[PDB]
């Protein structure tokens, strides 16, 4: 949904909950991240990280 | 005039007038909501959406924003509205 994408597109005084919600979500859902493993004497096997 | 005294004290209640003497009221939206009011029905919903800047939309166009059944009375759709005539 549009208004998923951007919260912006939802009336705060007519769907308070719901913008809410969304802004919630997008500023709180955890941001991935990396980190190494096996060892560089041996080959990866990955594709395509 | 009892009725109309009324509904301007609850006009004033939201909207202190010195921040709003400016802006232009959609004559569809205030004219719903006068309507319900000495009906003695609640009109909050309008209250919301009692201006528009005519620059911008027309005073339809303006409603349409919020394509749902506001109320029993009036329903509005992604490009219409309907309502009985007064």
């Amino acid at each position: 949904p549009p208004g998923f994408l951007n919260p912006q597109l939802i009336n705060p005084q007519q769907a308070p909950l719901l913008r809410a919600f969304a802004e919630h979500i997008r500023a709180n859902w955890p941001q991935p991240s990396e980190f190494g493993y096996g060892s560089t004497l041996q080959g990866s096997a990955n594709l395509f990280i | 005039h009892d009725r109309a005294l009324a509904f301007v004290g609850v006009l004033t209640q939201r909207y202190p007038l010195t921040q709003n003497a400016q802006r232009y009221t959609n004559p569809l939206v205030l004219g719903a909501a006068f309507g319900d009011f000495l009906n003695a029905r609640s009109i909050d919903i309008f209250l919301d959406r009692l201006f528009y800047g005519p620059t911008q939309e027309s005073p339809i166009t303006s409603i349409t924003k919020f394509p749902y059944q506001w109320t029993i009375d009036f329903n509005v759709t992604a490009d219409s509205v309907r309502t009985p005539a007064g």
